[PDB]
DNA sequence: CGCTCTGCTCCTTCTCCCATCCTCTCGATGGCTATGAGATCAACTAG
DNA sequence: CTAGTTGATCTCATATCAGGAGAAGGAGCAGAGCG
């Protein structure tokens, strides 16, 4: 067995599965525990994040530590895809727990809230989804649960959220989150992370923004006076410090020579608008309608909406052989029958995604219209077909090519079949798009993988790339280190409707260390 | 307290424009920063902002 | 012997009010505030 | 009974000069008790 400090064995055959860095996470949650405080569990997603929190629980029944005789009634919300893959995995690395699933598919076949009760009395492990939490804050929130584990916990990211609130109305200490991205776009995200698993540390929202999301967000912009750079630089640096013990975030770096991952690649095209579709673009952007939001008078979700479907597809208008969804009429299907032409005599398996559903219909159609073999998966495609999807895609071959809409396709899923990914459509949340890419070089991936970004130059589209870019930036001047270049390329303003094709210490290592911050 | 529609009728023109009235046009910017300061108090904003 | 508590003046805001009723013409202004994905659920539809 | 489909229906996420009159308050100040 492996021991730790007070009580904690975790069964030595359970340990020995773990890697390195895994049992480091295993020793991290139950220092945690021993605090009585909650974390995030970052590590980046593909690093058998997950296996960890069934290592700690494991070992903390085992060692039945002393209310509660080890490891008392535990709630699970991950997003709906992963929840038998959940099931799965407790079953298989420790057979003894009882995990419920808490939905329509489930297992039970009665009311819920008998179910409810029914672990909470026995001390199983509940699993659940985001929405019935949501729903049932008033059942869920009567039975003294042990620990309420999130995954993909960054959905939690609203503090307004219904789910958020649901969320935080749980009342145990023993809070995780497990997040590859606890940071997406703003700070605002991470205080409403922090204040799930740790609700005081950060101070209020009202203040955090105050003294740590102005500051840090104003030293990213290319304008920015260098003072205002320095205080940046502090203020990440004192945000890091105070998140450290409670955040756990193992990039693939600091594990790659200790994991072996195969070679990854980030290739970016610049896609170049057809004819049609630069007539369409051109047009609408000179439209009335783009003036009149320039103006202010009415939403600019609108025209963003527009701009993002004119590069995406000539689906404003419609133009045998010229039939809606045609991949001729747009420049960035042309990039995609290239490249899946080539891949396809390649014999590689590839996984396209979309930020878009509809869109996802029109290369479906596409997709007939070749002889590609695929398989999409999507919102509407039904839950309980959804884990048998991955699985038979991943089982075998023959399934080519795996259109994707990214929020179902990212968020937990192992996709190791696929070899070849190619990012079609950008979206404002960088983190949409890199746990997408992230589907396919996790661990169990024994084959090279690429990302290709298409992205249509001078167009809406390169300006949300620069958006995501920027946010990228600032989570990196917070998570991985403070010292980020600043975002000089552009000064992001709302001219993103134009076309512009190619072509003890010892009190004085205490005074040192405030000297140094204070002097920035 | 915002009135009942019999104080702020919405007269149709000629065609099928219905034009609202004063106090309609008030209250709306009422509403309008009344939500804009209920989410600046719930989200992050200054202090001046807020006033 | 300075401190208070009047209370008089003067100014200064500051607000309100300005007949009834009737006829006609003429000019302006008369707006939406959006989109889409995912999850629940309950209705059918087939098996 | 059971998947599959289909509406609703909800949630969440995405972005930068020819007035006049009267009343109320305040300020300055004389002066009177008075401790």
């Amino acid at each position: 067995d492996a021991e730790f400090d007070e009580g904690f064995k975790v069964p030595g055959f359970l340990f020995k599965k773990l890697f390195k860095y895994q049992q480091t996470g295993v020793r991290w949650l139950w220092e945690l525990h021993c605090q009585q405080a909650g974390g995030i569990l970052g590590d980046e997603m593909g690093l058998g994040r997950t296996i960890q929190i069934i290592a700690f629980l494991a070992g903390l029944s085992y060692s039945k530590i002393r209310r509660f005789e080890g490891l008392g009634p535990t709630v699970i919300v991950c997003p709906t895809t992963v929840m038998h893959q959940w099931v799965k995995e407790f079953h298989t690395w420790w057979p003894p727990f009882r995990v419920a699933i808490l939905h329509e598919t489930g297992s039970y076949t009665h009311k819920k809230e008998k179910l409810i009760r029914d672990v909470a009395h026995c001390h199983g492990i509940l699993i659940t989804s985001y929405s019935y939490i949501r729903l049932m804050q008033d059942d869920i929130s009567r039975y003294d649960w042990h620990y309420v584990i999130l995954d993909e916990g960054h959905k939690i990211r609203n503090p307004n959220a219904a789910v958020t609130l649901a969320c935080k109305q749980f009342r145990t200490p023993h809070r995780i989150i497990l997040s590859g991205s606890p940071m997406q776009n703003n700070l605002r995200e991470l205080w409403s992370l922090f204040d799930f698993i740790f609700p005081g540390k950060l101070g209020t929202l009202p203040v955090f923004m105050e003294q740590f999301s102005v500051p840090i967000t104003m030293g990213g912009y290319s304008n920015a006076s260098p003072v205002q750079v320095k205080t940046a630089y502090k203020c990440a640096c004192v945000l890091r410090d105070t998140i450290n013990p409670y955040l756990l975030r193992r990039m693939k770096s600091d594990v790659k020579m200790s994991l072996s991952l195969p070679d990854k690649n980030e290739q970016v095209l610049f896609c170049r608008l057809t004819d049609e579709q630069h007539k369409v673009y051109q047009n609408f952007v000179d439209s009335k309608e783009v003036y009149r939001i320039l103006n202010g008078e009415m939403q600019i979700f609108s025209g963003l909406i527009a701009l993002r479907k004119i590069c995406n597809h000539p689906d404003l208008f419609s133009g045998e052989e010229d039939q809606f969804g045609y991949w001729k009429r747009s420049g960035k299907m042309i990039v995609v029958e290239s490249l899946l032409k080539i891949w396809h005599k390649q014999g590689q398996r590839v996984l396209l995604f979309s930020q878009s559903r509809q869109m996802l219909d029109i290369l479906e159609v596409f997709l007939r219209a070749q002889k590609y073999t695929y398989l999409k998966m999507d919102g509407t495609t039904t839950i309980a077909s959804r884990q048998p999807l991955i699985t038979r895609y991943n089982e075998d071959t023959s399934i080519f090519v795996f259109l994707l809409t990214t929020r179902v396709g990212g968020l937990g899923v192992n996709l190791t079949g696929a070899n070849r990914v190619v990012i079609y459509d950008p979206d404002w949340n960088p983190s949409t798009d890199t746990q997408a890419r992230e589907r396919a070089w996790r661990i169990g991936q024994k084959k090279q993988v690429t990302v290709y970004r298409l992205l249509t130059a001078g167009t809406i589209e390169e300006k949300i790339y620069h958006r995501q870019i920027f946010k990228q930036f600032l989570t990196n001047r917070v998570l991985k280190d403070p010292k980020q270049r600043r975002f000089f390329k552009s000064n992001d303003l709302y001219e993103l409707f134009t076309l512009t094709s190619p072509d003890p210490l010892a009190s004085s290592s205490l005074l040192a260390k405030m000297r140094a911050r204070n002097h920035l | 307290p915002v009135p009942p529609l019999s104080v702020r009728p919405a007269v149709v023109m000629q065609g099928s424009a219905r034009n609202q009235d004063d106090l309609t046009h008030k209250l709306a910017d009422i509403v309008k920063i009344n939500n804009q300061l209920r989410r600046n108090e719930q989200n992050g904003a200054a202090a001046h902002v807020i006033a």
